[PDB]
DNA sequence: CAATGAAACGGAACAGTCAG
DNA sequence: GTTCTTAGTATATA
DNA sequence: TATATACTAAGAACTTCTGACTGTTC
């Protein structure tokens, strides 16, 4: 795909009272699981593809802010190049004290509508200006039926989700964990691209890697010529490079400012 | 402090409009609007019960959006309407709904009705809700207009996001209608004025201010005494009806009259109070920015401020606006190469009537008293300001001679007016008559050309091809038929809908989709491309009558037709009997592009 | 406070309003050495 | 039972914008 | 024109 | 006399006004 384009992954977690304190046992917690997954993938993406875009946005909350001032949606950190200033923001929520902070700052988890949630994430992708190579949405929920109560909400959900599927945006959920209710044919077989109570697809997002990559690119295009007359077009590409540590930048001791060497 | 529109949800207005539209009868539409306005005014009295600025304006500017003047133009019609709904609703850019919205005139029984099409697209999509009231609706429209004027398409999209989200399908239908400024209620605006007040229409004809109408005429029982034209207030100019040349003397009460040339420019009225000047177009739009609010600014006001007499403090003038050529000392007719409202030519205002002198209203005085007042209120400056010179006559032969003189001078026509007629704003005729060469049968050099393109219609003519692209042929060798055609102009008027339906049924099996990257060889195209094309051998000759041949950068012939319409569908002629570029050039050069060069006898 | 001028500081944990700590010092004129060099000696 | 009126539309031309 | 990506060109330690 | 890091030096993969559109108006 277009090289200057960049990968963009948005994070979206069920903020209802459903999984905020599910904790059937005392060994895990879905929010402490989803936030752990987000922190791990986001710190890995720091080193891996620092040029890309990430964003975290919770839905069903009680406090509100977003681009369109809707109900029960919180854009925690917008789409931007990854950075530590957000590693800390995510880390602020990791913990039982952290979940206390989260609940008393945004909410226990009010009513919601994934139609409007997808609305919000779509607006987020629309907002930023850099061209996007791939566009992926990660849900974090286990309420496998978002609402069996208001069918109109669910009809609006298929409609908007199909639209997003046709605006160039993919969507994905990993079924985190639920006592029963661990199926995807219930309202999601038509959304995502048999089943169990936990997703293998989220385990690898903890593999915690520090590789880095560069996309399909020539080192140099040179015209191979069989003789003085026959010439063919060859792209000299590289398949092993011996990565070195990123070159350090000189900082003035105390301002931490760049120092702009002037030899 | 508060307003009723803040308490009247927009859904109620939508329900009233839907009932009016679904009503078959004028009585039923009238009675619907009865209940709406009566409930409104009852709520108004209850809410206020004691100075007031709130009026029916927040709702009436929506019921009659074509009359809106406070709000600036939205910049959005059907096309960015479809585009914005696609983008904001994030529809698949190649999906069925998006393609139907962008091609609402192409049938896929509501073709050409962007309302129905968007409503059916949105009905499953956004069962949106929560009762926006009239004044939030007004505020969001104000925001859209202010962002369009402020060059903020993102803020336009923002405001439209709130509008789309927090309104239902029927509400958004009606919103789209109000943005387009076309409701298709089936009820006449003069009906709504007689509804609102017995003097509503008359006050509108002199004010062009919906807020003023609502504010002064809120009480249906309290009627104004002397409604007249006021300074700096845009009044609707009075018009001229098509005259009967054989009955012209009878139409003028068998008494003496004036005959004068029809100027080919733009209608404009002037309001002066010393150094402050205001200008209003025929539709009431202000162009004082171009023309000059002070004798130090504008293309006209510095050149005219000294033309008035010393005692002229307040003056309202009605006249025609044209461009003056200083080198040739003649007028350049409106159209190509210039726009008089946005300009080595110089600005020139010719005035044919007055409505206001310092303390004397001149609407109800005879046009002769008015003209005598014109002849004394200011000294003409040639090429800057002139008096439109009315020439006296008493016979139909004088009318015919003046029409022939206008034809010889390549003029548009002649104005013939009643000396004893008062100024009647927004009245067609009632003393003023207009005569043109195209109004007389046989004086016209008409065009038999061939249909080569087709376009889908809209509105009442939706679902069928309401207009076509026309071309002229290349001269073929003797015995041979033409093979290459050059497009000349588009025509879509002159045929009854039954004739249009007959022609569409006849030609339906021959239309081919037009590809800009693969155009047909028999039909070359200029900048203007048709939606569908038809091979010449399967097409039909149409007889076209148009005012003149004017230069054009949209058609390969280098020219197009001004005011074209179909006179006859020439079924008696074959497709190869279409005229040639030689005939077109001969007609263009016969009378300097004017197609009327024959006297009336 | 004109006292804490001419004295070089390094306030570099304390997250207490961490950024405000230097602001609290700035109004005391404390010479913030926002990263400690050999010139500064005390780091908080 | 229809003449008289409108209103509805059909381009005509302009320019600013956005894409590219 | 901007940024990038090499390299490679340099220097320094036992 | 090694190899390691720094540097800087350069090359390449990333912009370059014009066309078309829609309104707006009559």
């Amino acid at each position: 795909y277009k090289y200057s384009g960049r990968d963009s992954l948005i994070f979206l977690v069920d903020a209802s009272k459903a999984m905020f304190e599910s904790q059937s046992e005392d060994e895990l917690t879905p929010f402490d699981m989803s936030i752990q997954c987000i922190q791990s993938v986001y710190i890995s993406k720091i080193i891996s593809s620092d040029r890309d875009l990430l964003a975290v946005v919770f839905y069903g909350t009680e406090k509100d802010k977003n681009s369109v001032n809707f109900k029960n949606i919180y854009v925690l950190q917008e789409l931007d190049n990854p950075g530590a200033k957000r590693i800390l923001e995510l880390d602020q929520f990791k913990g039982q004290q952290g979940q206390k902070r989260f609940q008393d700052m945004m909410g226990h988890g009010s009513d919601y509508s994934l139609s409007e949630v997808l609305w919000v994430c779509a607006n987020l992708f629309s907002d930023v200006q850099f061209k996007m190579s791939h566009k992926r949405i990660m849900l974090f929920t286990n309420e496998d039926n978002p609402h069996g109560n208001d069918s109109a909400k669910a009809s609006r959900a298929r409609t908007k989700a199909g639209d997003l599927r046709d605006t160039g945006i993919f969507l994905d959920l990993m079924h985190l964990k639920k006592p029963g209710g661990f199926d995807i044919s219930l309202f999601y077989r038509d959304i995502i691209s048999v089943h169990f109570e936990e997703s293998s697809k989220l385990e690898d997002l903890l593999r915690k890697v520090r590789a880095k990559e560069t996309r399909k690119r020539a080192l140099s295009r040179l015209k191979l010529k069989l003789n003085k007359d026959i010439v063919i077009s060859v792209g000299i590409y590289n398949l092993v490079q011996k990565a070195l540590k990123p070159p350090p930048i000189k900082l003035y001791r105390e301002t931490n400012e760049p120092v702009k060497t002037k030899t | 402090s508060q307003t009723v529109a803040s308490h009247v949800p927009f859904a109620d207005l939508c329900s009233t409009l839907e009932r009016i539209q679904k009503s078959k009868g004028r009585a039923e539409k009238i009675r619907h609007f009865r209940e709406f306005l009566d409930s409104w005014r009852k709520f108004h009295d209850a809410l206020h019960k004691n100075d007031v600025t709130d009026s029916f304006y927040p709702a009436m500017r929506l019921i009659l959006p074509q009359l809106e003047r406070e709000r600036m133009a939205y910049g959005i019609k059907e096309t960015m309407l479809a585009k914005l709904y696609i983008e904001l609703l994030n529809l698949p850019r190649d999906g069925k709904d998006a393609l139907k919205l962008l091609n609402y005139r192409t049938p896929t029984g509501d073709a050409g009705d962007f309302a129905m099409i968007a409503y059916f697209v949105l009905k499953p999509r956004c069962l949106q809700k929560g009762s926006l009231t009239i004044q939030q609706v007004n505020d969001l429209l104000d925001s859209i207009a202010s962002n369009n004027s402020a060059k903020r398409k993102d803020l336009i999209k923002k405001s439209l996001l709130q509008l789309i989200t927090q309104s239902s399908a029927l509400e958004q239908k009606w919103l789209i209608r109000m943005i387009i400024k076309d409701l298709k209620l089936g009820v006449s605006q003069q009906t709504i004025f007689s509804v609102f007040h017995n003097d509503a229409a008359e006050l509108h004809n002199v004010t062009t201010d919906l807020e003023k109408v609502c504010r002064q005429l809120h009480d249906p029982s309290v009627g104004l005494s002397d409604i007249s034209i006021t300074l700096f207030s845009a009044f609707k100019p009075m018009l001229a009806a098509i005259a009967d040349i054989e009955h012209i003397e009878k139409d003028m009460k068998h008494q003496s009259f004036y005959i004068e040339t029809k100027l080919d420019g733009e209608r404009m009225q002037m309001h002066k109070d010393g150094d402050v000047y205001k200008y209003f177009s025929r539709n009431g739009y202000n162009y004082t920015d171009q023309f000059g609010a002070s004798p130090t600014e504008g293309s006209l006001t510095p050149f005219i401020h000294n033309a008035f007499k010393a005692d002229i403090q307040i003056c309202i003038l009605d006249g025609e606006m044209m461009a003056y050529n200083p080198n040739t000392q003649t007028f350049m007719q409106k159209g190509t190469k210039f726009d008089i409202k946005r300009m080595d030519l110089q600005t020139c205002y010719c005035v044919f009537d007055v409505l206001m002198v310092n303390n004397k209203k001149l609407g109800h005085e005879t046009l002769r008293k008015r003209y005598e007042i014109l002849s004394s209120i200011f000294t003409p400056i040639p090429g800057r300001i002139e008096i439109v010179q009315k020439t006296q006559a008493h016979t139909k032969n004088e009318v015919i001679d003046a029409l022939n003189e206008a034809i010889d001078k390549r003029e548009e026509g002649i104005m013939v007016k009643q000396p004893l007629s008062i100024y009647k704003p927004d009245k067609r005729g009632e003393g003023w008559l207009k005569i043109k060469p195209e109004y007389v049968s046989g004086l016209m050099d008409e065009l038999d050309i061939l249909i080569v393109g087709g376009y889908w219609g809209k509105g009442s003519r939706g679902g069928m091809m309401s207009h076509f692209l026309c071309a002229v042929a290349e001269k073929p060798p003797p015995g041979e038929k033409p093979s290459v055609f050059h497009t000349l102009s588009r025509v879509g008027s002159g045929c009854t809908m039954k004739e249009l339906y007959d022609l569409g049924l006849k030609l339906a099996k021959y239309w081919k989709p037009f590809h800009r990257k693969a155009p047909p060889s028999s039909i070359l195209c200029g900048t203007e491309k048709p939606e569908v094309y038809i091979e010449p051998c399967n097409s039909v000759i149409v007889q076209i009558k148009a005012a003149e041949i004017v230069p054009s950068d949209m058609y390969k012939t280098g020219c197009t037709l001004r005011f074209p319409r179909i006179e006859k569908i020439r079924d008696d002629k074959e497709w190869h009997e279409c005229m040639t570029l030689d005939d077109l050039e001969q007609l263009r050069g016969k009378a300097s592009g004017k197609l009327a060069s024959k006297h009336l006898y | 406070s004109n006292i804490f001028e001419d004295v070089e500081f390094c306030v570099m944990s304390g997250t207490q309003p961490k950024p405000d700590l230097e602001n609290r010092i700035a109004e005391f004129g404390g010479y913030i050495v926002q990263n400690p060099g050999p010139d500064t000696y005390c780091v908080i």
